[PDB]
């Protein structure tokens, strides 16, 4: 009856702790991306002595820049929190095992903030499709035809570019992690003493 | 006369440079929705 009673003592805070905090943490990260493109003109200067009417080999490909952001969850904690069923055999669970489970839970909950920020990457691409036909100076009957067509993809180079963003790392380690670190007193009073 | 397609494409890849203006624009667009989501997260720490 007394183990029954202690199970009953601990069962509501169980709902407050393992369930509510989990569902709170479930609202993290999201698959977002931003898209854009350009028809930028790329020219190659050519002297007129090169038998042309024009002087610049101008190309206007489709250059597009893709940035995708899945942002940030919790460093793939997962099963360490997905270990709920440990409350099924209260008839034999001991003080210590349940208590240590709760302590490890309180530990990983605090480690949320430091282990939160993950961010995402980005890239770019070009799609060349150009066919420039050049007359010959004073000779309309003579021509040059240059046709170019290809699509090429490049990363956004997260070293130079690829940063230059919000960086959600900030505003969160300035947050609880150091002040909610105060929870250590809670574990102090927890530890069968104080 | 015209240049060879080989050297033309060589000059093209040498001329291949990412659009800094587009990069800035898309980074701003990303950070917009990024802080939009971060706004919702504002009260999670207090619950924690």
């Amino acid at each position: 009856s007394l183990w029954l009673s202690f199970r009953y003592e601990i069962m509501p805070l169980y709902y407050q702790s393992q369930d509510v905090l989990d569902v709170i943490a479930n609202s993290t990260s999201e698959f977002m991306t931003s898209r854009d493109f350009v028809a930028k003109a790329i020219n190659i200067g050519i002297p007129l002595e090169w038998n042309l009417d024009q002087e610049n080999l101008v190309s206007q490909p489709r250059h597009n820049v893709m940035v995708k952001s899945k942002l940030s969850p919790e460093n793939n904690i997962g099963k360490t929190l997905s270990v709920n069923p440990f409350t099924t055999a209260w008839e034999l669970l001991t003080l210590s095992f349940v208590v240590d489970w709760f302590v490890n839970f309180g530990d990983v909950i605090a480690g949320f903030t430091g282990g939160y920020s993950d961010d995402s990457g980005a890239t770019a691409s070009w799609r060349f499709d150009d066919k420039k036909v050049f007359h010959l100076k004073n000779i309309p009957s003579a021509m040059v035809i240059v046709d170019i067509n290809f699509y090429t993809r490049q990363v956004i180079d997260p070293r130079l570019c690829g940063g230059l963003a919000f960086s959600p790392k900030l505003n969160l380690f300035r947050y609880l992690d150091a002040m909610s670190l105060s929870w250590n007193r809670s574990r102090l009073k927890i530890s069968r003493a104080t | 006369t015209f240049y060879s397609p080989k050297e033309i494409f060589n000059r093209l890849k040498d001329s291949l440079v990412p659009d800094t203006g587009l990069v800035t624009q898309v980074w701003a667009d990303n950070n917009t929705k990024r802080m939009d989501f971060l706004t919702a997260m504002a009260e999670i720490p207090q619950t924690l």
